[PDB]
């Protein structure tokens, strides 16, 4: 019935911020304050493709 | 030759002795148990309502935490 495309290894590889959860609560107000451009259009991107594969740049 | 000596009462008599029942009232009337209870529920009310209103804030302001995280 097909074949399902999925990307490289390459190509999922990115910097990955290892910070804990503690961290991340505690910058996450100002954290949603200042990076919430970037944020937001990868949100609308997952919502409006339904598609992981179309949204990870 | 001494007096005839035997077990008897003390002259005159003895002190009275109680025996009528004694169950004394000590007690509040109703209006006042009724009103300090009333008065500690409304208390207890008051506090509780500021108290779940601030808990309320709190858990919008966690979820918003969630929220800002979660991309």
């Amino acid at each position: 019935p097909g074949i399902v495309e999925l990307p490289t290894l390459e190509d999922l590889k990115v910097q990955e911020v290892k910070v804990s959860s503690s961290v991340l609560k505690a910058a996450a107000h100002h954290y949603g304050a200042q990076c919430d451009k970037p944020n937001k259009e990868f949100m609308l991107c997952r919502w409006e493709e339904k598609d992981p594969r179309r949204c990870l740049e | 030759a001494s007096k005839v000596k035997q077990d008897m009462p003390p002259p005159g008599g003895y002190g009275p002795i109680d025996y009528k029942r004694n169950l004394p009232r000590r007690g509040l009337s109703g209006y006042s148990m009724f009103a300090v209870g009333i008065g500690t529920l409304l208390f207890g009310y008051w506090s509780m309502m500021k108290w779940n209103r601030e808990r309320r804030r709190l858990q919008i302001e966690d979820f918003e935490a969630r929220i800002a995280l979660m991309p």
